[PDB]
């Protein structure tokens, strides 16, 4: 079967591990063992043709900023996470696109822009404004909760569809 | 009978300050979230109707957990002999509504798995050596969670884009009939898609829409897409010539579309005729045949009066169908502003369950509408090309509307303004195919 | 035995409302913080390792001043006779907790003075005629608070840099292999002074990481400022040949780094080595010889598959050795966030210390490799040289990788655009002395 | 031993003396008297060589404005103060450091920028934008707090070492 390479990108420090997780896991399965290879590797059925997934979140490991091109080198799709609650999470994703790019030197490269949302706080970060940034982009947004799991298969199956249909 | 003290139950005996009725099961009109629960799992009778209204509006005044420790408060019934016509059919009720749950709401459950656990502990603790096998059945909705036309569907229509010529696919090189075919599926899939967890509580209204009402959404972005597209294909078609062929094509759609019963589609194509860059094209529509002109002016007047004949003609047919979903919208959010919370009685607070009661009605009509499927065949590629439309490309609503806007003073200029003269741009003949089928 | 009335005590009997064991000590998977500070401090066994664990990871579900009135209040037992086999050993227990606190986590009582005072009043409220001379051992140490290698390590390596030449030195200037070495102590110093207690909690993520997690990040920010000085050595090296060479001592470098086995080294090189400026060189590298290229992709195979050959050749080697510390980041801060904090039963809630538990073994883990220290010469001019590079100066992030990705443009412009040529740089030869030592 | 005369500058109204008073104290020594010549000298060791701290807060002068000059000549090495919870103390470094410059006629004098944290109040600069306002300055940033006097000496003794280094 096909295999996609994903590549999480996105500010620390607002959960965005959620996003990958939360895929990674069924009904009553809140375990976690990020050492075994079923913790970022995940067979999928999309549009009936089934898949496997390989999913890079580099989470913790924001402070090593010149590790970043290494790591984004490896992907063919990228979701671009930004915490709905956090507004400097979302200014951050122009820089982060910019660098997608010019690793890959390409002016459109399979992305999708993922809005997070934590229950906790407010959001700050309407849907227009990410809805705007996306259609100037030319790429897909979706928003996602790390409370319900509502979302999280749509953007990842979202970034699929893009990588196919390039 | 004789239950228990009331401060060990759901004792507490109907009242003006529990419930109200509405003006041969009794209607409810309003009661605190004890009596209605009670009413829900009533030992007179059963009420399959009342279960399936209340399962589907009470988030908005009671939360998913603090339901399910209401029922669990509600099968735990204590002794004060004749408690088997209590006690059993009680209980009985009770698990009815927990299997209606989990089969008709099972969001509510992968959206928090302790609510899962608490109710897969429920489910275990249950006694009764026969209830027990009888409780299977509802341990098996849980884990499983985790059509012959008469006719053969009509033949794909083709006009001067061969099956497989993906560039070439435009408005004039598909043949009519097919786009508003393939429209009409690809519209029916969005609208069949829509669940009623996306409507009540006015939801898609709210900051979390865009979580909460995803499906909704990605149909309403559609009929926008759609409606701008045309737009986009009329007013940058500069020679006045091929402007008439494009404004013809689309009429010509919106009679299909009108033959197929799709009113998202229609509405879709009323609006592009009606937008302020079409809408003054006067050279255009001068030159448009007669019959055409009545068929949008009959379509037009769908909307007139607030959707007068609309909601008349959508009563008077017989599915498949795609209705428009934005007067759904307008009156669940109304319904749902312009009614109380909370019925006031004696000083205690009561639900109004009416209210609740009314939008379930507008979801359910939504629904019906949500079965019949359409006789049709499916074109991948033609479906694919609608799919990936998109007129506006990187700009921003205003700054594209403002470019329709600013063509189409260019391609018709006010009055005193002579009508310049524009290039061909199609390089194919503009002759339409027509509107009936080959055979 | 026979314990007091629970209402004076931690008396309440284990039950599935209490603690859940993992499926000779019983090993618990979760549990109350009264139930988790009974085991703590049993009467029946010691537990050495539930102990060490605990007082690592639990400031997450417990406040250090609340776990100190916990433990005072285990305690002082009242008496309901046999109480020689109860009140004798957990008196103990709750003790050898209380040295194990002051020993390896004196960070607790530094950052709170209070916290410190009501431990010294509590040491001081020792009745034991006997217990108060064994108790002294614990006040010593609050008070206090308060290797031959078989050859001799080898020679210092030079090349065209004389000793005391501190101007001269640079990186073609210095011998490649003394490079390595002093980078090597740098970076295992930086890697050995890691407290567990920046990691625990996923802390140098938060918005006080500068406060909590100092020595973490000036490890990470010396490998961050490294990568980038390889890539502007590289980049601002215009002339091709002397580029080339520049090129070559890296790779050099980076082969004494897989000896000397420092990773940490090895992923900085390979790092500026898939950077945006430096992997697009195709000139530069078609003159690599073809061994040294071998190197680099032997080197590059490590982090693939998600570093599964790295992950597998650090189990393989003896140490000691400098780990790439990211690995461990993410897994800390997934464990934290991918796994619960509390586990739910029956209504009760039960704090998950098997997820605190996985963090313990991974933070264990990077403690066992800062014991064996590197068998090499320090030379403290080269290695004052790295501690103050300053590739980026006074320019941001961005304006920096920005600048040096227009010079990796302006050096070796895009296909159609002719290779330029520039003048040399360097007035030294270019000939390296190699990677194999002296004598 | 070598004698060092170190500044505290910054603006007043957030607490800038928990600095040097921290320093200034053992463990359970939260007792202070500002009049003995302990409460501003402290001998300490710094990277084995050893030596002495002779530490200027004038702390409740601030009003005299036209006094800072003269203070500020008195010093060798500075320490530029501000509140993670106040902005307004962390724009006003900016002019701090043009006024040290001034006085010591020099565009490199040792200094350093630290960032005391009160943990009443909620942070409004974060690490970030003190870490990319030192690097344009070229002189090294360091978080402190003041309850736990965490950060306390590494502030001080890295302004030590950029002395010596200098």
């Amino acid at each position: 079967m096909t295999e996609y390479k994903l590549v999480v990108v996105g500010a620390g420090g607002v959960g965005k591990s959620a996003l990958t997780i939360q895929l990674i896991q069924n009904h009553f399965v809140d375990e976690y063992d990020p050492t075994i290879e079923d913790s970022y590797r995940k067979q999928v059925v999309i549009d009936g043709e089934t898949c496997l997934l390989d999913i890079l979140d580099t989470a913790g490991q924001e402070e090593y900023s010149a590790m970043r091109d290494q790591y984004m080198r490896t992907g063919e799709g990228f979701l671009c996470v930004f915490a709905i609650n956090n507004t400097k999470s979302f200014e951050d994703i122009h820089q982060y696109r910019e660098q997608i790019k010019r690793v890959k030197d390409s002016d459109d490269v399979p992305m999708v822009l993922v809005g997070n949302k934590c229950d906790l706080a407010a959001r700050t970060v309407e849907s227009r404004q990410a809805q705007d940034l996306a259609r100037s982009y030319g790429i897909p947004y979706i928003e996602t909760s790390a409370k319900t799991r509502q979302g999280v298969e749509d953007a990842f199956y979202t970034l699929v569809r893009e990588i196919r249909q390039h | 009978r004789l239950p228990s003290a009331d401060v060990y139950r759901f004792a507490e005996p109907d009242s003006e300050e529990n419930i109200i009725f509405e003006e041969g099961i009794p209607i409810i009109k309003a009661g605190t979230v004890i009596k209605l629960i009670e009413r829900l799992t009533y030992h007179m009778y059963a009420d399959p109707n009342f279960v399936r209204t209340f399962l589907t509006t009470y988030r908005s005044f009671c939360k998913p957990q603090e339901l399910l420790s209401l029922i669990i408060e509600r099968f735990e019934i204590p002794e004060p002999r004749f408690r088997k016509e209590y006690i059993q059919p009680v209980q009985l009720r009770v698990l009815n509504v927990c299997r209606h749950w989990v089969e008709h709401h099972f969001y509510d459950f992968e959206r928090d798995a302790y609510l899962l656990q608490r109710m897969e502990e429920f489910i275990g603790t249950v006694r009764g050596k026969a209830m027990k096998k009888w409780v299977e059945s509802i341990t098996k909705i849980i884990q499983r969670k985790k059509i012959t036309f008469q006719s053969s569907p009509p033949t794909v229509e083709w006009h001067i884009s061969r099956p497989g010529h993906i560039e070439t696919f435009d408005l004039l090189t598909l043949h009519p009939i097919e786009i508003a075919r393939q429209l009409t599926l690809l519209e029916s899939d969005l609208y069949r898609a829509v669940q009623p967890s996306e409507l009540v509580g006015s939801v898609w209204t709210k900051e979390d829409k865009e979580i909460n009402s995803p499906n909704l959404l990605k149909m309403i972005r559609h009929t926008t897409n759609l409606t701008l597209w045309f737009e986009k294909c009329i007013v940058e078609t500069e020679n006045l010539e091929e402007r008439v062929a494009v404004v013809s094509r689309i009429i010509e759609i919106l009679q299909v579309f009108q033959e197929l019963n799709n009113f998202n589609g229609v509405l879709e194509v009323v609006s592009a005729m009606n937008s302020s860059p079409v809408y003054r094209l006067d050279h255009t529509f001068e030159q448009i045949p007669s019959r055409q002109k009545k068929i949008l002016e009959e379509a037009h007047e769908l909307s007139e009066d607030h959707y007068k004949k609309y909601l008349a003609k959508l009563r008077s047919i017989n599915p498949p169908c795609v209705p428009f979903f934005g007067i759904y919208l307008t009156n669940i959010l109304k319904t749902e502003e312009g009614n109380p919370e909370v019925l006031k009685r004696h000083g205690k607070e009561l639900i109004n369950f009416s209210k609740r009661r009314k939008v379930a009605e507008i979801t359910g009509e939504i629904q019906q509408y949500q079965n019949q499927p359409y006789c049709l065949r499916v074109e991948s590629d033609i479906k694919r090309f609608f799919e990936n439309l998109n007129p506006m490309g990187n700009s921003m609503e205003k700054e594209f509307t403002d470019y329709l806007f600013n063509k189409s003073l260019e391609i018709e200029p006010r009055n005193p303004k002579p009508l310049p003269r524009f290039p061909k741009k199609y390089s194919y003949p503009l002759k339409s195919p027509g509107v009936r089928p080959s055979n």
